[PDB]
């Protein structure tokens, strides 16, 4: 595996630092490394593909070295080189792809393909080099077992979930109380509604709460918390819990009262914020708990008083809400986010080559299904597969 | 490790006059030798020597293991056998340079 | 760590292979290894204890080797040796115990004690050897990154849970329908009851279901499945769900109809058995789902007919049940089971020395609490602590 | 075959006695053995798999040997070794599995696979060693011919059987007499019932008997015998023998009278116990016979007298029972038990790779079906297959 | 004695490591040890038998040695060896068996037979080696004397005892109060019953208690404690204390109230658990005390109220119970358990050879009788006899 | 300050470019830079912590330089190195954190900690490099 990495920074730091011009000396340390490779290869034989609509291709090696001679680089030098790189490019592609599809329950971590199982071989280790690529940097540290880590913008930690819970309801659904929400990606929106506007509630206040349990701990999270849930601020006709009928939601929004956000880790409060909207930091948590209340306005102008009668029918439904967005965070486990193309690369290669559903990943690499049951096997396979996608993107985008 | 030993070896075997031994042969000869047990007798003794090795070396009259530098007016110690001397059977707390 | 291990198989394969007589050559390969140790040691001081009722014994080293001369060991040889081992014995004990209590939320997987933090040192690794003790065999493979695995018997995967769920009930509790169960250790017993004997049920059949979610996946499980839940086959007076009153359960047992056991992994059916009682294999699962029905007997002799009237009072309560026992299984995580003394050793040492409750383990190392919230930290600490207990049991039982 | 064995204790006693540090002297006798192997190998090509959903990986060999130089292992030494072992590991797995599925009627006791048929070859024998693994120890002794033997906890000798026999019955099923039982695994529970409470029976005593014929002889069995059959001590509604109706069983339990347990071998009483409850030893038997009686109480308090009238209806059904459990025993034939994972390993590998039903084993390796018709062919195949599973578990769990 | 041991690990580590193939090296340290033996032997005449149906085979010694002039063991080498081992096998058997019957009050902890009395001789001690077999490991430590110890799955500490104690009774046995239990092996089930349902009891609570005194201390016990005693949850007709009549028990089960389990050592509470069901650890105890109460339900639905009238007749008998099982534990004294075959081996050899009852052991090596009066003499003889059985099982099962 | 920087790209471009396999020459320009550091260090002692729940660990130095065993590195070379880096890692952490808390109105744009105030010292400047971050 680490092998694989090199093969690339080799080519990039190659197809990049080698052109009509430049002095030898700025690549001396480079040329060398390169050749070393060629040698180890030549003679050895390979095979890739043979699964689904994936072409089976065989490759051999027998190439010249490099003029460690010349001072400057003449055009002619390049072309006689690019022609030799373009076999490694078109190669690696066919290599990544081959091990970017196979899954395995037991050792879902290690290599699978007849291509790679031969790479981890010892005689090839004579090639590692420059591992500053964020992903490999982390692959290694994970073998030595130590605190790893990645960087994500609008991460994808929440499996899609859009539902409601009626804490007080009746057949006519004309005087409900409960919450409705949307957890998806890096965002949570939750609204608490009370058709009665807490008319008979103690202290004329109805308490609400929304708890979200992350499948993986997030650390160093920068979060935006805002009052109101715009998504649940408009009239809706919704299916009843049993699917037998439909109810009407006609919200009127009030400011959420006594807002308290807790970021917990293993049941312990790590961060707590009381009514603080804007940007807040949650440094280490596996659970978010949002508590907020609807307090019946003690003083109401006529127009307001008219919305909240002492007796039914309750036609304007008092609603309070919150919106929370995780802009960035660090996770010890790989995840999909709003910037990285890893998930899309893996999913795309599998789709393009009609790769059959395997024993580890959900059909279509479905993110919601994956994160909902993010088993150790799925994570090890995902990391292997994401690391390969990142190696591939250094050369092929 | 190379020749040295090999040479003597063959000689004592009489039969052949070394020299005319392709260099690929003598070395290859080692390659094979360096993969066998060892007459318990032979072996059993070396194990013995190594265990005491250390003890001999420091136990000698002429020669001791390294010296330390403190540039810190240091207090001389006293030991019956040497009188007022500057020894120290323990180097710990200062880098070591083989 | 691995260090620690050796220190023992050293002594066992020692205090065992050294008896008045034996011809030397059974130990030549052994004696050596031994001495090597002594050397590395001598000169380094050690400290243990320092909490609760744990003495703070101090230790020192300066010992003669072991004449590898003789051909047949004479009694005199033994005694001059046993006297040197009995310092290492009484030592290691005080060593294990010291690191068998300290816990850490962050890196609660690595060494803690001032005794061990010094052992992982490099100048010590000159000792490791003969890692065939099932537990170390697995410690390494984990530090290296691979499919670990342990062997058990009547494993302890189910936190104690004894309860019921009334699917149909009323204040008088004279016509209930629901299930009651006991999940504990490696066993599950569940009964489905219907006071009405499905008199008004579609097809005169009442469906039941019991789902149990394991905190860790079990693989290669040999399981006994039997019809009936003896535990719920006798008359009971039970507390109501709200604790306000007590209800009467007067069961009469019928064979469970359409029994289906599913062993699922991440929502997928891995094994399914339809009405198969006796010994069945569940090869990989994190969830067990037992579905069974009560079917009103279509033909009844007078004595039977008399138990099931068309109208209340319902005095004989139709009950169907199942019993499932996991005889053996493999788990990638350490667990308590019915044969290993690890949990008991750790729990016992802590109790004997009045070790204060720490930040990781539940009070008293309570198994139910531990397995209910089996966090990564608790598992890493448990494995460290179980591995040490196993090292200790090689010499001290 | 024996070949196969070595290949493992080779690796275990290897991946175990080889770590950063240890003195060479703990492996001299070991290293050697190892190399010897490598030689015999490389040069020969292999093929494994095909049948069912099992990959066909091809394997080549040509690995350099070791060093007898360093008499103190340096990390660098390990890694250059582990990398060579991990090809043998991932190999053997693919080897065991391949011959752990093929079955053969005619001579289905020897090797089958194109992988193994080549191993029994002569040029390979140059490896065999350290046959201390309980199973191989027994494989050999069987090849030559001698009192083999294995050790089992809660053995699985009784095919599941749950039924009854009505010795006196009538259409209304209001005055029955007979027995009902559950034979499963290592346990037997049997109850004798007499609705009339022996009112018209000679000496007011009804005799009962339960005979169980083992498919294989068990020797050195430690057995728990207890009065009462809890499983048949509660009210039941049971299907009639012809399935046309259902009867009511309403037991009241009395102590079994004149209990006599006989452990017979070929019709001869080897052990006999009269009313001895607790732990008893049955040293060699192929049949268990439990005889017990229901004796009408000669003296009854009013409450008791009321349960047993002189004339029908008989509403309380006098029942006596016994429970017998074989805790441990030795068998000359392999069997499933409550501790060993062999059956589960074989069954699991076949299930995971969707191996088609063959000509020898019942679908799903069903234990009850297997032990019910435990033919010589099934036993020879089972032993071969169990021995391979045990070889595999030395490295892969 | 220790002598005896070697004679085996000699053969096992022999009949196992000696096969067509392997490199000498594996056995150099072994071969040697072996020969040494032969020498010491040859020339000494041995006699075995002379009691009951035990043949009297006499053995002469005149055997060659084992050339060390080879590298790879040729088949021919094996056979000329196996033929010499098969005399030692068939020998040792006849040796173990001979000293596996004789008993002595005075010095029972010592050797008896004309076969062994000659083995403890000095000129033989020249053999002893590799004492890692759990049992010998413990035999030795017992003669120098120290913290000995063993391991048992579901041990056999409780002599069979099934009885009751009526704390309140009257001739009609229509309003009883007391307890009934079953102590057997590693399990205890106890029920407390009160026909009056504590109608006239202080605080409407009836206290119960069950104390069990172990004959030996158990340490590091893993125990399952569950509410309810299924064994005493069904209707029974029982003999009165004086055997003159029979009473009726018609239980209805309630949850045991204020459950408290105490594991005491010499009258001191070492572990105490209040209402904790599931898995608990008892680290060192010689007594178990179970206290539990029946509390009349303060609130009862009609169906429940109907079972418990203010006046007799009391037809439904309120019962509360507990079940306790010792899954595993360590004992300083040998005991029978659910996995080891020692007791069964000793008992079986004595039964097969019609060995007459001796002065130490109860007839038939009856476990209940043995553990009930586990005198020092019985324990020393049992340990000697169990250790021999374990030596024998290394070769003959 | 700039000092601090180097200490890292030193380690990253280190714990990254140093693996069981690469040829020496792909790190010649690197090895050098590294050693240079070790020298300047060894001897001078440091204090970190001394505030809130921040541990006060004392760091002292004593390390041998770096071999060169030609033709790609042998595993043994790595381990004897990683063991020396893991003291600098666990160090720097405790260093950053210490100056990542102290604040100052007047001149709170400069170094504050007893750890860093000593780094801006002159005898250390001999390190700075690859400022592309
Ligand atoms: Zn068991």
């Amino acid at each position: 595996m680490d092998v694989l990495y090199s093969l690339s920074k080799t080519l990039k730091d190659a197809r990049d630092k080698i052109v009509e011009g430049t002095l030898y000396s700025n690549v001396s340390d480079l040329i060398q490394q390169f050749n070393q490779m060629i040698i180890t290869m030549n003679g050895n034989e390979f095979q890739t593909g043979g699964i689904g609509n994936l072409p089976i291709r065989n490759w051999n090696f027998d190439f010249g070295l490099l003029g460690t001679t010349l001072l400057n680089l003449d055009a002619n030098y390049v072309e006689t080189a690019r022609n030799t790189i373009d076999y490694f490019v078109d190669f690696v592609d066919n290599v990544c792809m081959d091990e970017m599809v196979r899954e395995s329950q037991r050792n879902g971590i290690a290599p699978q393909s007849d291509s790679l199982r031969k790479l981890s071989g010892l005689k090839f280790k004579r090639i590692n080099f420059d591992n500053s690529s964020e992903y490999i940097e982390n692959w290694n540290l994970q073998n030595r077992r130590q605190r790893t880590g990645f960087t994500f913008h609008k991460p994808n930690i929440f499996p899609y979930s859009a539902s409601f819970t009626l804490n007080r309801s009746q057949p006519a659904h004309d005087n409900l109380m409960g919450t409705m929400w949307l957890n998806a990606g890096s965002e949570i929106q939750v609204a608490g509604f009370d058709y009665s506007c807490a008319i008979n509630a103690p202290a004329n206040t109805q308490q609400f709460e929304h708890i979200v349990q992350l499948r993986r701990v997030l650390t160093t999270a920068t979060i935006t918390l805002l009052p109101d849930a715009e998504r649940f601020s408009f009239p809706r006709v919704i299916n009843s819990a049993d699917g037998a009928t439909t109810w009407y939601f006609n919200p009127v929004i009030l400011r959420p009262n006594n807002v308290e956000v807790e970021f917990l880790l293993n049941g312990q409060i790590i961060n707590t914020y009381q009514a603080r909207f804007g940007t807040i930091i949650a440094r280490n948590f596996d659970t978010i708990r949002l508590s907020f209340q609807l307090m019946r306005p003690p003083n109401m102008t006529p127009a307001v008083a008219a919305l909240f009668p002492n007796a039914q029918p309750f036609e304007h439904h008092a609603t309070v809400g919150l919106t929370l967005r995780i802009e960035s965070a660090v996770c010890e486990s790989v995840l999909a986010d709003a910037s990285e193309t890893m998930l899309a690369n893996v999913t795309s290669v599998r789709q393009e080559y009609a790769i059959p559903v395997g024993p580890v990943f959900p059909p279509g690499m479905n993110w919601t299904d994956l994160i909902t049951n993010y088993s150790p096997s799925r994570e090890d396979n995902l990391q292997r597969v994401f690391t390969v996608a990142s190696i591939r993107s250094m050369l092929v985008k | 490790k190379m020749k040295a030993i090999v040479e003597d070896f063959l000689k004592r075997l009489h039969i052949f006059d070394v020299a005319r031994v392709p260099d690929d042969q003598m070395y290859r000869l080692r390659d094979r030798l360096r993969l066998l047990p060892v007459e318990v007798r032979r072996l059993d003794i070396f194990n013995l020597i190594l265990m005491n090795m250390d003890q001999i070396e420091r136990a000698s009259d002429k020669i001791a293991q390294g010296v330390i530098i403190a540039y810190r007016d240091m207090q001389l110690e006293r030991d019956e056998m040497y009188g007022y001397v500057n020894i120290a059977r323990n180097l710990d707390g200062f880098q070591q340079i083989n």
